[PDB]
């Protein structure tokens, strides 16, 4: 009788399990696709746009963010949830670069969005933040002193470095293809050709200029994201 | 069995009585039994201690604290509760000596302290301190006293009383010694006895006897029997034992 | 459901125990095996690091809080996180106030004193942590294991995780050694613990295992795959 | 099911906490009020008079609130009793800050806003009331509002509520002449409207509760009529009934 | 018809307390009892004693207490609840003695904690206390008084009055006493408490068994009758 | 089950008290806006009064700003109460930045206020979704829909309420480039969505047309009829 | 010297069931003239008036205040407020700030609803309430105008010499003083008429 | 409908809050009183008939002043009425305070309604399981109010309610006329209470009190004997 223990955060499981947080951890699969990928000269991250209307206005959904020029996001779950954890990293980047004048690692980044996340069950919501887990699975990469580093935020607040990593409805098949598709030498040409290719293998639709956004970031230039025209010239190889 | 009224400790039963501290009682006796008794010059206290594995450190929870530097603290139950109560015992009798300016009396810090734990026995949002806890002390111009606290509330003056899955079969062994008159030195040799026939072997072996006292013989401060003693106890217990 | 009594920390079983203490006790049986072992003048942290996927890093299970003081980690992200955080302000504070380093059995007390009160009053979850605590302090060194039900241990040793009954009984064959072992001895120790722990088709690999030793003049410092890598020349092979 | 506290939002939509405090207000008694060409009024039913009620007040169901404002209440009293305060103290608030009399859409504006964050949030039962504002201002004349338990409203020139009110308002709308009815023949088509709608062949001037707003000479005027004009209007009104049934 | 019985704060059909109920049974659920009688200027209670064992110090078992200097308390009940209330009418008592600088008389002292317990029993954030109040006192001008007070804030001067497991018995043989109307001297007032307990009880105790309190005109002060009088007292009645 | 609580993710990860009061949209009215080159539009069907309510507070187009506009479609209450709150925070935001406030911050602010109700108990989120349109300093066309689920989007044109559906489909198959070139082409295109609708015409619709900072007025009923003999007129022409 | 920061000149009077009620019309600040139609005296009523002598902005301040209070107590009771509740009404409102305190020193004058026994009051600037069966002024020419009603007033005086008596009173007095003058606001009040008047004294 | 007699902030589908009415049956199972409005002052009484004459009668009022013209009497749940006692004092004193002037009984009344209605605003606190009679004397005319457990307040010329309180209501009716004398009050209310007595009315059986020009006062022991005979 599992009923009695998903009502609620604060419940353990006889198996000490958080329901409530695997509950959150599965609707990260209602969420769309996003793949990154870290390479030497970089990360780039790939995610499917999941347009509704062609009268949309594609500006308006969006799937990756700058938290800072040196920095950059992919979300993958509630778009208010999500967009409460981008503002509030924002927020984080700013107050580092504040006290410490300096451009504030992507560890720590994700350490502070982690703090920020976790929270849910904790008395110092009185003034108001969740009382339910955050609904967004986060994928942090960027360039700092370790060169480039991209990391992936679980709703639970958990991190991990990966090389590559995929979330949204097909992470797992993502995940498996990246697995076999990866390797450590790959240039950022060849590895985002590689991750367009697992979008294709992936998504729903044929990969158009509007089913994509891309972005990358190197350690020469700052957060790029891919224009209209950039994205054709990287789809017209593949 | 009383299914619907004992969810919480603010309802009372159809007979009138709250399941909560008697399932706090039931925990208590399922616990460990301590056994303390007080001297013509001060009070001692003995823990039956189970190894639950030889990893342990000899010393890992430690139950026989001391409140203050003349109030002993044994306590059976939950070593989380345990703590819990000891922590809001000590910061208690801290405040009684930054206000009042003299060490606190037993009866009234046992006073202080079952009130306490009452105020988490009646509430609904919190939950009563399931653990038996035993309050010992000796002062020249007072006396000794000896008081056995339950999760109940009730804080009762009991010459030497014991707290556990023995309860019962401690009175009865308890009740043949004689004990007004003797002093520690020969009240430490029945604690020891008394410990180690109360404890089964055949069944939840793997036990160690820590103790405790307070008295003249330590200037009235509360400290754990020195090695010295504490081997003459064992010896006089192997021996007694047979 | 006769199992109604377990549905928060503040109601008690019919036969007296608080079941969901008991289910967060279990919650840190699911998380990886660590053990820690302490010599005369060293103690030793040695966790089997995990990863989600072989193509991310492994999560780390060993975390420094002050320099003579650390803490090794096994069940929730989030709770153990929380503990690491208000370990590191308490340590603080007490450099701060008193420029003496945070006593082991103090912090431990003080430890069981912030995680009973998620026990005994409603709202916030019992903490579901299982943290093995090895520190430096006058009477030399300390392993202390915090068990989510607000208690702790003084302990020789002590695994906590998944399938630690393996190590628990390895070390409860190896007792007479640890006393009197250095730091590499007490370290391969911990090693063979741990590939007890694992099991046949797997090996303590560098991105496996993590190790974390503190002594009195060795500050508390976590090695990692190149760093553990000399430590483990050292390691036998496996007994299969 | 979804009849849980009113912080809760059933599969299609509706919100059955204030669905039942709506038709709640079906249990209240029967007030209505219409806009004349120079005049307002508000007629109400007095339910309870059994036979020993001191009728020690000025009116039950209609309350005054300011020089200009006044309203007829429908709901639970003690609901009632704290919306009509409430209602001074936002009226008068309004004067104290602008020094001018609140205008009619704002202070309902004002109510509605209270009514809804009793029902937005917090877990309290919403108040249970239903109004009928009537009053005068500078920028529309004479007006009169229709509350509402959701917290909504409406601009009427003729709303009845209460028990049995919706024969009464269908035939208000009716026999509703829009821009040609002065006073008097807004008090007799009131009195028509609580004949048809209460429980009695003949009711009595002391189960009706009128009163007239007017602006005249640069000042409005709120009255209740008087026993013995409340009695001079049902007897014209029984002797116009009489007068069209001997026709008939 | 039922299922009204959970909480404090729920009316039940036919607008019925259960719970409040339920807290007065659990006045008896101490087993014991009490019986209280007042005189033209003496008032006496007495209570019944049980000891499980000789292993109990049986001088601070006593079962009833001292308000302030001339004002007496005896209470049943659960025992935990008996001292938090002598220490919530302690308090009360002093905070009425600074802040109007008068001792409070004992029909003041019952209304202020029946309120307290009224305010318990009407929020459901407390459990009302269930332990059943006796006061006794001297007042100038109205002389001795003696007031009961019960969980539910219910509280009323008493000629006579009783409680415990014998409260219906113990009511009707102290009616059947006051309906002869003799004047009950001191000594008379003692005796008859003594032989309402011990036909109630049905024992013909020992005196070693009974605590009593008395307080008088001529002795305003709270007297807990020791040893040596109330043996006195109830050996002279047996005699007698 | 998992169904009456706000904050509460259900086994497949949905908040349902978050879809139903999405859903609760859908029993309102259809209220349609369309962005053109210099004009927006707003079509909402207007329920015909009875005999006696008066329309002048029957507002369903209300404007936060002098440079935004909006229509709702919920629970009259609700609407109210953003309303006030949006165009109290529209003043606030012209204190502390003294520059008219640009339509993506007015609805990040309703999105953002609509999130806060809907993230604890205790608090019903807001069941009312609302079309955000305007210009911004430099006069771009932007608007923008509101949803009670807390999140915003930027949309050429949407519409909401009842049968949105299909004046959603509308759209696409009619929503051209030329479409928009002139204000009575766009005007054209929101009477065509709204009839398709509200086929009785004439009354029962209201329109607001915003230009390059005109402070828009709604369009009175005496132009309605004009507007739509010229909507009929068209109509018979091209067939 | 806050009470010359703004200045002014209040007169109450009653006679013989009527009442009579004056007060000065300049406006102007510590050292500079503005203007000349500030409102010391406020309608609590058809037949109740309010003099207020104080900062000008603490005058309106309480004076809007009391104006609220007194609608929010005449809705609540549905009876004209009888003065001596208005006097206890205005000590009220002036001592809930003691450690604040308006600097300001009204006054009211009325008449019983009832018998149409007609009543003044005086209030203090902590609000000290004081009642006199003749007369009572406030504001800046206090002395000359206690001195001169001393030595004018008469008691059961006639409504036309009531008139008569607080217009040579209230003209003679500020004749006397100059922050307070240029223009005085005379308003008697009767149970049947309400002739408000302004009498021609000097614009000096 | 169960579901919904439980709490207090929800609406039952068909009616209104159940819990008021529970609260109003506890009102309507308790001591009897009758209140009386006569042309120059106003009387209200119940009975104090209780078990074991052991009980002080002295000890505790039934009948208590809130000022020097207002009094009140109640039917039901005891602490709860001392409460709402303790309450209305403390308002008719603030009253007091802030006007200097005493407290009219309309305002007393609207006032103690306004605060127990307020323990009907929210869940967790029950309401008062008592009715409330208020006599007051002022502007020359003798008021009488009932206050409500739902926060209700009306007026009476003579009510009753309590244990029997339809017998007692229908018994006034058919008794009670507009021109009544204070006396003529006093006996009818002291019938009132005997019709459903059930036991032989004492002097201190039963607790009057009486308001008029001269203010409020409880009748002392001996003027309640004295009325007691010449009802007989």
């Amino acid at each position: 009788t599992r009923s009695e223990y998903d009502r609620g955060v604060n419940t353990f499981s006889p198996e000490g399990r958080l329901f409530q947080v695997e509950y959150a951890i599965e609707a990260i699969k209602l969420g769309s696709t996003a793949i990154g990928i870290q390479t030497s000269e970089g990360v780039c991250l790939a995610v499917e746009k999941r347009i509704t209307s062609p009268l949309m206005e594609p500006s308006s959904i969006e799937k990756i963010v700058e938290i800072d020029a040196h920095i950059g996001c992919a979300m993958s779950g509630l778009i208010k949830d999500a967009k409460t954890l981008i503002d509030k990293a924002r927020v984080e980047t700013q107050n580092h670069w504040f006290t410490y004048n300096e451009t504030m690692t992507v560890e720590s980044v994700t350490q502070a969005v982690s703090n920020l996340a976790l929270q849910f069950g904790e008395e110092d919501a009185d003034p108001g933040a969740m009382s339910r887990p955050f609904g967004v699975a986060l994928l942090f990469g960027g360039v700092d002193e370790k060169g480039p580093q991209l990391f992936h935020m679980d709703p639970s607040g958990t991190f991990v470095q990966c090389d590559a990593r995929a979330i949204g409805s097909a992470s797992e098949g993502a995940q498996s293809s990246l697995q076999e598709v990866y390797h450590k030498s790959m240039t950022l040409k060849e590895a985002i050709k590689s991750s367009l290719i697992i979008l294709k293998q992936v998504m729903e639709e044929k990969l158009n200029a509007t089913n994509i956004e891309l972005a990358t970031v190197q350690p020469g230039q700052n957060f790029h994201m891919f224009t209209k025209e950039e994205l054709e010239e990287v789809i017209k190889d593949i | 069995i009383g299914t619907g009224y004992d969810l919480s400790a603010s309802t009372f039963s159809p007979d009138g009585r709250v399941f909560q501290v008697e399932y706090a009682m039931k925990a208590v006796e399922n616990s460990s039994t301590a056994i303390g008794i007080r001297c013509k010059d001060g009070v001692v206290f003995g823990v039956e201690k189970l190894v639950l594995s030889k990893l342990y450190e000899e010393g890992s929870n430690k139950r026989l604290f001391n409140v203050d530097r003349h109030v002993g603290m044994a306590v059976a139950g939950l070593l989380a509760d345990a703590r819990s109560l000891a922590d809001i015992a000590r910061e208690e009798a801290s405040n009684f000596r930054s206000n009042f300016g003299y060490n606190i009396p037993l009866k009234h810090l046992a006073d202080r302290v079952a009130m306490y734990v009452h105020a988490y026995t009646l509430y609904s949002a919190v939950r009563p301190f399931g653990c038996s806890f035993m309050l010992g002390s000796y002062s020249v111009n007072d006396g000794a006293q000896l008081y056995m606290i339950d999760p109940s509330g009730v804080s009762y003056g009991y010459w030497g009383c014991a707290i556990g899955k023995a309860r019962q079969a401690a009175k009865t062994e308890i009740e043949k010694l004689q004990m007004k008159e003797m002093t520690c030195r020969d009240i430490v040799k029945e604690v020891a006895k008394i410990i180690y026939i109360v404890h089964d072997e055949v069944k939840d072996k793997a036990f160690e006897l820590e103790l405790s006292w307070v008295g003249e013989l330590t200037n009235g401060r509360h400290e754990i029997v020195p090695k010295d003693i504490r081997e003459e106890a064992e010896k006089y217990a192997k021996e007694s034992l047979k | 459901f006769r199992n109604q009594y377990d549905n928060d920390v503040t109601v008690w079983s019919p036969q007296g125990r608080i079941h969901q203490i008991e289910y967060a006790m279990e919650a840190v049986k699911q998380g990886s095996a660590t053990v820690g072992l302490k010599s005369k003048t060293h103690a030793v942290l040695v966790a089997l690091k995990r990863a989600q996927s072989e193509l991310a890093a492994h999560q780390k299970k060993i975390l420094h809080v002050d320099n003579h003081i650390g803490i090794s980690i096994a069940g929730l992200t989030a709770d153990a996180r929380l503990l690491c955080n208000f370990m590191r302000q308490e340590c603080l504070d007490s450099r701060f106030v008193f420029d003496r380093p945070l006593p082991v059995s103090r912090l431990v007390s003080l430890i069981g004193s912030k995680t009973q009160i998620p026990t005994q009053r409603y709202g916030r979850r019992p903490y579901g942590v299982g943290l093995l605590i090895a520190g430096y302090d006058d009477m030399g060194p300390h392993i202390f294991q915090t068990c989510p039900s607000a208690n702790y241990f003084d302990c020789r040793a002590m695994s906590i995780g998944a399938r630690s009954q393996s190590a628990r009984t390895y070390l409860e064959r190896h007792m007479s050694e640890f006393m009197e072992c250095n730091l590499n001895e007490l370290v391969k120790h911990g090693l063979r613990a741990l590939r007890e722990t694992l099991p046949a088709e797997q090996d303590l690999t560098t991105k496996n295992v993590s190790i974390g030793i503190v002594g009195k003049d060795l500050e508390f410092t976590i090695y990692d795959d190149d760093d553990v890598s000399p430590f483990l020349e050292g390691l036998e092979e496996r007994p299969q | 099911r979804y009849d849980s506290r009113t912080t809760i939002f059933s599969p299609e939509g509706r919100l059955y906490q204030v669905e039942y405090a709506m038709e709640a207000i079906g249990h209240a008694g029967t007030c209505l009020g219409i806009l004349a060409n120079d005049g307002v009024l508000l007629a109400a039913e007095r339910r309870n008079i059994h036979k020993l009620l001191d009728e020690v007040f000025f009116s039950e169901k209609i309350y005054k609130l300011n020089e200009d404002m006044a309203c007829s209440v429908a709901g639970i009293t003690s609901d009632a009793n704290v919306l009509t305060n409430e209602l001074r103290l936002i009226a008068q608030r309004y004067l104290l800050q602008y020094q001018e009399p609140i205008p009619c859409e704002q202070l309902v504006t004002a109510l509605c806003d209270i009514k809804q964050a009793y029902t937005q949030f917090g877990g309290k039962r919403p108040f249970g009331v239903s109004l009928l504002y009537i009053g005068w201002d500078k920028h529309y004349g004479f007006q009169l509002y229709q509350s509402d338990p959701s917290g909504n409203y409406g601009g009427w020139k003729a709303t009845c509520i209460g028990n049995n009110s919706a024969a009464a308002v269908s035939m208000l709308k009716q026999d509703y002449k829009e821009g040609e009815m002065t006073l008097k023949s807004a008090l007799a088509l009131a009195i028509k409207v609580l004949n048809k709608t209460m429980d009695v062949s003949k009711l009595s001037a002391e189960k009706v509760e009128i009163a007239t707003l007017t602006r005249e000479n640069g000042k409005t005027v709120i009255r209740v009529l008087k026993q013995k004009e409340v009695e001079q209007l049902i007897k014209k009104h029984e002797e116009e009934e009489a007068k069209a049934e001997r026709e008939k | 018809s039922a299922g009204f019985d959970r909480h404090i704060t729920i009316f039940s059909p036919e607008g019925r307390l259960y719970q409040v109920e339920y807290a007065f049974k659990a006045i008896n659920q101490g087993g014991l009892t009490s019986v209280a009688v007042r005189g033209k200027d003496c008032a006496v209670i007495v209570t019944q004693k049980k000891v499980p064992d000789k292993l109990l110090d049986s001088s601070t078992v006593t079962h009833l207490f001292k308000i302030t200097e001339n004002i007496g308390c005896v209470m049943t009940g659960m025992t935990a609840d008996s001292r938090s209330q002598v220490q919530r009418a302690r308090y009360e008592a002093a905070n009425w003695k600074y802040k109007y600088g008068y001792e409070i008389p004992v029909d003041m002292l019952c209304k202020r904690i029946a309120d307290i317990s009224q305010v318990y029993t009407q929020n459901a954030e407390m459990r009302p206390l269930g332990c059943c109040m006796i006061l006794i006192g001297i007042d100038e001008e109205q002389g001795p008084q003696v007031y009961k007070c019960d969980p539910a804030g219910y509280y009323c001067g008493f000629k006579a009055t009783a409680a415990g497991v014998k409260q219906t018995e113990s009511t009707s043989f102290l009616e059947k006493k006051v309906k002869k109307k003799f004047d009950w001297t001191f000594e008379q007032t003692v005796e008859t408490a003594i032989t309402c307990l011990s036909t109630v009880l049905s024992i013909d105790f020992k005196p070693s068994e009974i605590e009593v309190g008395v307080v008088t005109v001529e002795n305003p002060k709270f007297r807990i009758l020791t040893e040596a009088e109330i043996d006195a007292h109830l050996v002279a009645l047996a005699e007698r | 089950s998992y169904d009456r609580a706000i904050t509460v993710f259900s086994p497949d990860g949905h908040l349902f008290q978050v879809e139903y009061a999405q859903e609760a949209v859908k029993k309102g009215s259809t209220a349609v806006g369309v962005r053109g080159r210099d004009i927006v539009v707003l079509g909402v069907e207007k329920k015909s009064v009875a005999k006696l309510q008066d329309e002048r507070t029957v507002r369903k187009i209300c404007a936060l700003d002098d440079n935004v506009c909006m229509a709702f479609a919920g629970l009259t209450a609700d609407a109210r109460i953003v309303i006030n709150r949006a165009r109290v925070e529209c003043q606030s935001h012209r204190l502390t930045v003294e520059d008219p406030v640009t339509v993506e911050y007015i609805t990040r602010y309703i999105a953002s206020l609509k999130q806060r109700y809907t993230q604890s108990n205790g608090r019903r989120p807001f069941g009312i979704s609302a079309l955000i349109v305007g210009f911004d300093f430099d006069g771009t066309p932007r608007l923008y829909q509101t949803d009670p689920s807390g999140t915003y989007h930027a949309w050429k044109a949407n519409a909401i309420g009842r049968g949105a559906k299909s004046v959603r489909e509308f759209l696409e198959k009619n929503y051209t480039d030329e479409a928009i070139e002139t204000d009575d082409l766009t005007i054209k295109l929101v009477i065509k969505a709204l009839l398709e609708v509200v086929q009785s015409g004439g009354k029962n619709i209201e329109l607001a047309v915003m230009r390059r900072d005109q402070s828009l007025k709604i369009l009175n009923p005496e132009e309605i009829e004009k507007y739509v003999a010229e909507i009929e007129k068209e109509k018979e022409e091209n067939e | 010297s806050i009470m010359s920061y703004n200045g002014g000149a209040v007169m109450a009077m009653k006679g013989k069931n009527c009442v009579a009620i004056a007060a000065d019309r300049r406006f102007g600040i510590q050292a500079q003239m503005v203007t000349t139609d500030f409102q010391k005296i406020f309608p609590m009523g058809d037949r109740l008036y309010i003099g207020l002598a104080g900062l000008a902005t603490d005058v309106q301040t309480v004076a809007q205040r009391l104006k609220f209070r007194l609608n929010l107590y005449e809705l609540k009771e549905g009876r004209q407020i009888k003065p001596y509740t208005l006097m206890s009404m205005v000590a009220n409102l002036l001592y809930e700030k003691r450690f604040g305190p308006y600097y300001t020193e009204p006054v009211i004058a009325g008449l019983d609803p009832k018998t149409f026994k007609p009543f003044i009051c005086s209030l203090d600037l902590i609000g000290c309430p004081m009642v006199t069966d003749d007369f009572v002024v406030s504001g800046t020419c206090a002395e000359q105008m206690y001195g001169m009603c001393e030595s004018l007033w008469e008691p059961n005086m006639d409504p036309d010499h009531l008139f008569e008596t607080i217009s040579q009173a209230m003209l003679n007095a500020v004749d006397r003083d100059a922050v307070s003058g240029m223009g005085v606001i005379v308003h008697i009040i009767e149970k049947d008429k309400i002739t408000t008047r302004t009498l021609k004294a000097r614009m000096d | 409908e169960r579901g919904y007699s439980f709490s207090l902030t929800t609406f039952s589908p068909s009616g209104k809050l159940v819990q008021i009415e529970y609260a109003l049956a506890a009102v309507a199972g308790g001591a009897p009183s009758v209140g009386i409005k006569a042309a120059n002052g106003v009387v209200l009484a119940t009975e104090k008939k209780q078990k074991s004459i052991l009980y002080d009668e002295r000890s505790v009022h039934k009948v208590e002043p809130i000022t020097k013209h207002i009094g009140l009497v109640y039917s039901g749940m005891g602490p709860d009425y001392r409460v709402l006692v303790h309450r209305a004092r403390k308002l008719a004193q603030q009253y007091y305070l802030v006007y200097q002037e005493p407290i009219p009984t309309a305002q007393l009344v609207q006032r103690v309604a306004s605060v127990m209605q307020e323990y009907t605003q929210s869940g967790g606190v029950r309401p008062f399981g008592v009715s409330l009679l208020i006599c007051g004397w002022n502007e020359g005319r003798p008021y009488l109010f009932q206050s409500d457990p739902s926060g209700a307040y009306f007026a009476w010329k003579a009510t009753a309610m309590g244990k029997n309180y339809v017998n007692g209501k229908t018994f006034l009716e058919k008794r009670y006329n507009e021109d009544l004398e204070l006396e003529d009050a006093i006996h009818t209310a002291i019938l009132t209470l005997k019709e459903s007595f059930e036991g032989q009315m004492t002097e201190d059986n039963i607790e009057v009190g009486i308001c008029n020009e001269a203010g409020f006062r409880r009748l002392t022991p001996t003027e309640v004997k004295d009325y007691l005979a010449a009802i007989a």
